[PDB]
């Protein structure tokens, strides 16, 4: 039936749009995950189960250690038969159901291992499980209609009116959950990095909660890390400041829209 | 009941008006990990319609009857005269619109019935303010001709734009800027999937959010993309409420 889906192949994509891969297609139990540009290689597709199980090469991927910073592998299913197995939340967070640890890619450079490190709502820790990997090239429209723009040379955002295929209003949506420049994908939508402000600014991309954003149902746009959402400055356009504020229902300037 | 008229048309009205309406038809939704409401589900009769005003440019209203469960039109009513789809709820007639003259359409309330009907697809229908108002005039005369171009009109400004924030969001830049248009790929696809995303998204719920199969909604580049899971922003931050599908 329909509802009891019994399995699904697909891709999982992740920080700076790269793919979960097992190092050289190995299959031997302990074998390592690490990140590697997208490809149809078989080393790449993770079929997922009603058991809680993600493998690839007929093995499974799971932590390699109760303590974080170890790999995380693929190994002989049978050896998890007692398992619980993994959890993914609705914003990407792939988690070992009894450790809590996630997936991360922990380095200053995303081609590295993924370990299963503590979850702290990091980019780092961000996936998109699904076999289109590209980034989204979209608008993203807020109060009065307006569009997000990324302006100052590529180091602020606020909005401005929607011009259809301005340059700067277009925003790249990865599978880390960042928001980044569309033509400087280096650059990343971030929550501000000084404790004394509260403005959201536009930052060389680093795999920081400061950059991880879940457009959530309710349509907001969250940082989890932070517990906190886009918002428009005193709901007032004009004064071109965007903030990271608590969820509030008072005004509209916690809503915004995904125009694709 | 909830209402929009053409007199008060503004993109903040328009935006009210589907706000609201996406409200009350949630109540009483149920939800999954997703976060999107799903509609409620075997609604005894009595209560399995919510009415919407549309007046026109002339102070000329029509009477919409929304089913909660699927968030379709089953009928509406114009004055005293009252139109019923073949495949509305058989019972329906003795719910809705009971004091008024009664006839039953020739064709279903589904997009492709329409558009055997009339002729005509939704490629070729424009939308946008002068259709919204005409559409709304047409429908209260009962002009026979413009009668199934007028629900592809409707259907898609009110209800296709409630489940979907991208097409709201379409309708929306067709009012600030008096600017008609003609739906494309990524509209449409939306359209067509609606029912099949709702499945997969409830049905993902024992994959971790995979879904069993993969859905393509296309982008304004006419380029698809392929839905296979519930991590894509196109997909939860715009489709607003779901068909009930699975237990
Ligand atoms: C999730 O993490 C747990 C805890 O680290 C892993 O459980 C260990 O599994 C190996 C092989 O089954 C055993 O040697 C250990 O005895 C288990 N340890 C504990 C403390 O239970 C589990 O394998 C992980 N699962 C996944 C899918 O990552
Ligand atoms: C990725 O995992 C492998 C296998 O567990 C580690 O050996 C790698 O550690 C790196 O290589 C070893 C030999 C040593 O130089 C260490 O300092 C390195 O970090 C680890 N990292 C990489 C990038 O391959
Ligand atoms: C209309 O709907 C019913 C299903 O409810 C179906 O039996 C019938 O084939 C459809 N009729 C038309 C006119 O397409």
């Amino acid at each position: 039936e329909q509802c009891s889906p019994q399995q699904r192949t697909t891709r999982i994509s992740g920080r700076d749009g790269l793919c979960v891969d097992v190092y050289g297609a190995l299959t031997a139990d302990g074998s390592r995950v690490i990140l590697y540009p997208c490809g149809q290689q078989q080393n790449q597709q993770w079929t997922f189960y009603p058991d809680n199980t993600i493998r690839s090469l007929g093995k499974c991927l799971a932590t390699s250690a109760l303590s974080s910073g170890s790999n995380v592998v693929i190994t002989n299913c049978d050896y998890l038969r007692y398992d619980d197995g993994w959890m993914v939340s609705s914003s990407g967070t792939m988690m070992n159901k009894s450790s809590h640890l996630v997936l991360t890619a922990n380095a200053a450079t995303s081609r590295t291992n993924l370990t299963g490190e503590n979850n702290v709502f990091a980019a780092k820790q961000a996936w998109r499980i699904g076999n289109y990997v590209e980034p989204i090239v979209t608008t993203i429209i807020g109060l009065r209609h307006m569009c997000l723009e990324a302006t100052d040379n590529d180091t602020n955002v606020w909005l401005e009116s929607c011009v259809k295929n301005k340059t700067k209003q277009y925003w790249a949506l990865y599978s880390d959950d960042t928001i980044r420049v569309n033509n400087n994908r280096n650059l990343c939508v971030s929550s501000s990095t000084d404790s004394s402000s509260k403005l959201i600014v536009i930052r060389r991309c680093d795999g920081s909660i400061n950059q991880r954003w879940v457009f959530t149902p309710q349509g907001t746009i969250s940082n989890p890390g932070y517990e906190a959402v886009m918002d428009v400055a005193q709901n007032d356009v004009y004064l071109k400041k965007i903030v990271l504020s608590s969820a509030t229902d008072k005004g509209n300037g916690q809503q915004w829209t995904v125009f694709y | 009941n909830l209402s929009l008229s053409q007199s008060n048309f503004s993109a903040d009205t328009y935006k009210s008006f589907i706000k609201n309406l996406r409200k009350q038809l949630t109540i009483g939704a149920s939800y999954g990990s997703a976060g999107i409401p799903i509609l409620k589900h075997s609604v005894p009769i009595c209560e399995r319609f919510l009415l919407v005003d549309l007046t026109n440019g002339d102070n000329e209203t029509i009477t919409l009857a929304i089913n909660v469960e699927d968030a379709g039109f089953a009928a509406y009513r114009a004055a005293d005269r009252s139109y019923f789809f073949q495949n509305a709820p058989p019972i329906a007639s003795y719910v809705i619109f009971t004091d008024t003259n009664q006839n039953i359409m020739n064709f279903n309330n589904t997009f492709e019935s329409i558009e055997i009907v009339g002729g005509t697809t939704r490629s070729e229908t424009p939308l946008g303010i002068m259709h919204f108002e005409a559409s709304i005039f047409h429908l209260f005369v009962h002009d026979e001709n413009y009668v199934p171009t007028s629900f592809l009109v409707l259907i898609q400004m009110v209800l296709e734009a409630a489940k979907f924030k991208f097409i709201e969001q379409k309708v929306i830049h067709s009012i600030m800027d008096m600017e008609d248009f003609t739906p494309g790929l990524a509209m449409l696809s939306l359209e067509e999937n609606w029912t099949q995303l709702s499945l997969q998204l409830q049905a993902s719920e024992s994959l971790n959010g995979v879904f069993g199969d993969s859905v393509s909604l296309y982008n304004s580049m006419d380029e698809p993309i392929g839905v296979d899971s519930m991590y894509y922003p196109i997909l939860t931050a715009n489709m607003a409420f779901q068909l009930y599908q699975c237990p």
